[PDB]
């Protein structure tokens, strides 16, 4: 549909799965886009195969639009819609103010919309973290970076185990569970929810065991009551320290009762009881939601 | 629980029913193919089955590959000498889509007995991606089957294995199977497996889910039952062989029923 001649390269934005991402401008329409470039040894990489084929179908205001794919010589270009910043950069710009609660709520609700859409279209994101969530100047936030994404079936099969950036990885993955589903993404959004509130990662582990022990130290070490089957999971160990669940009000102290209710249902140990994106949308936490623009440039 | 996505299964099924229409090959593409035939394609699909067995690939990868081939063959004329290149690129793309650990390109070159170069496979790969406009997330008989199985009361692995076996058999024979959508073949295969093994029939539950009745399924059932009865004598044997394996509870060894006893329910 397009060609590289009509794009003016503006500046390096970032560095993704295929190397650099570049901000560019379509000289004919004036549209500003992001270009991922994939130098085409093992043929087109499976990551791009999935990113392009899954994004083609996922047209939603809270998923970044794949605009085009241009196949030039020995090269493949992905043209996305341009979003000014990611959420990580904005959390860091928000250090002295915090993110205002209207924005935390707007952003979470939007994330949940985007993810429910993914799940309704049999896609797992499997790498939700602030760095992969894009914000524009109009107040939108959007799920980006679908290179670790996968089209699932019902019920699910065993998929890749090396999934989700460690800080955001669900316990059923850390425990080497044969099967994982849409709850792994909800877990990620839970971590991100807490992170918007405090501007710091909820479980910043240094290794898989460290990650699991930080989770356990916050939500308590799971037992058969909280999470039936846990003591039989492949990477469960009986010698795991048994930490007590802490007042959940103490996990995100400024959050009020509704925020706490919702957050707790996102970080439920048992993936069967963890709230779905679809059900989260109706949580009382969002009763007054709006979509304001970011309070900072 | 969450592994069977209670909150999304219905949405997922509606979506695959719409995407199966969009990913549907042309029923009459072989007539417009000057140099290839149903038999040629049958040999190719039969070979991919063995490739899948050799590399211990998913059944889903196999079904994706056949989908790509048929859609490709719908718009692109192919000489008999290059049908296998089409299929290899297809299977390579399927694998990269669907597999945790896809085989290497080199592996794919080797299974073509050095008929084609690695440069040829990677070029075909690109060609296939352009013809399909990268629409690779196509629904399969499997995606429907696995959903249907959730309605078994109780669950029964011979039923499950027998259904996949029948669903796979249909891949081999463009005539008649191009006529039918995935969701319909899965339904016919599911019923036929259930009937063969337990004596039972398409459940009201799947009537509610799919809107298909035994009446709806009859034309596909008549065909699929014949393929089962003739399976031993088919020129292609790779699927029956595959399904002799304990992994699939040896279902290819089960005897097909002689009759289907498909009847009309009066005022239901």
């Amino acid at each position: 549909p397009g060609s590289m001649e009509n794009f003016q390269k503006v500046e390096k934005i970032g560095e993704g799965t295929y190397g650099v991402v570049y901000k560019a401008r379509n000289k004919l329409t004036g549209e500003v886009v992001a270009l991922k470039k994939i130098r085409l040894t093992e043929g087109v990489p499976s990551t791009a195969i999935r990113e392009i084929s899954l994004l083609k179908e996922l047209n939603h205001p809270n998923i970044v639009k794949l605009l085009d794919v241009i196949h030039t010589e020995n090269k493949l270009y992905l043209v996305f819609e341009f979003l000014h910043q990611d959420l990580k950069k904005f959390m860091d710009a928000s250090a002295l103010t915090g993110i205002p609660l209207p924005l935390i709520k707007s952003y979470l609700f939007q994330l949940l919309q985007g993810l429910a859409f993914c799940h309704s279209h049999r896609v797992l994101h499997r790498d939700l973290k602030p760095q992969n969530l894009l914000i524009n100047t109009e107040g939108a936030i959007k799920l980006a970076d679908f290179g670790l994404a996968r089209a699932f079936g019902v019920p699910v099969r065993t998929y890749t185990h090396e999934v989700v950036t460690l800080w955001y990885r669900a316990p059923e993955i850390l425990l080497g569970c044969k099967y994982y589903s849409t709850a792994v993404d909800i877990w990620s959004l839970g971590c991100i929810f807490a992170e918007m509130v405090t501007r710091r990662a909820l479980f910043p582990g240094d290794s898989e065991i460290d990650q699991l022990f930080r989770i356990f130290r916050t939500l308590g070490t799971p037992d058969e009551v909280v999470w039936p089957g846990v003591t039989s999971m492949p990477d469960y160990k009986p010698s795991f320290p048994k930490w007590a669940r802490q007042d959940f009000s103490k996990v995100v102290p400024p959050l009020d009762e509704d925020g706490r209710s919702l957050l707790s249902q996102m970080l439920h140990y048992d993936p069967n009881k963890r709230i779905s994106a679809k059900a989260a949308l109706a949580h009382p936490f969002f009763q007054d939601v709006t979509k304001p623009v970011p309070h900072l440039r | 629980g969450v592994n069977e996505v209670p909150d999304y299964h219905e949405d997922i099924h509606t979506y695959l029913r719409e995407m199966e229409v969009k990913c549907k090959p042309k029923v009459g593409y072989m007539k417009k193919q000057p140099d290839i035939t149903n038999s040629m394609r049958a040999i190719l699909v039969d070979w991919l089955v063995e490739v899948g067995e050799e590399y211990k690939l998913q059944n889903e990868t196999l079904h994706l590959a056949v989908n790509y081939i048929d859609r490709f063959l719908s718009s692109m004329s192919v000489l008999r000498g290059k049908l296998q290149l089409v299929g290899t690129a297809a299977m390579l793309l399927a694998s990269k889509f669907e597999e945790i650990y896809p085989p290497e390109v080199a592996e794919f070159v080797y299974i073509t007995d050095d008929t084609y170069t690695k440069k040829q496979v990677l070029r075909m790969e690109h060609l296939v991606l352009k013809v399909l406009a990268f629409d690779l997330a196509a629904p399969t008989i499997n995606q429907f089957l696995t959903q249907y199985f959730l309605h078994q009361q109780p669950a029964n692995c011979k039923v499950e294995s027998l259904a996949m076996f029948l669903g796979e058999l249909s891949l081999i024979d463009a005539d008649p199977y191009l006529k039918y959508l995935p969701s319909v073949i899965a339904a016919a295969a599911f019923h036929l497996a259930l009937y063969t093994v337990t004596g039972q029939s398409w459940p009201e539950s799947l009537v509610q889910k799919t809107g298909y009745t035994l009446e709806t399924l009859k034309p596909c059932l008549l065909d699929l039952h014949q393929t089962y009865l003739r399976a031993p004598q088919h020129a292609q044997q790779s699927i029956r062989e595959k399904y002799k394996n304990s992994k699939y509870h040896g279902v290819s060894l089960l005897n097909p029923p002689e009759t289907l006893n498909v009847h009309h329910h009066h005022h239901h």
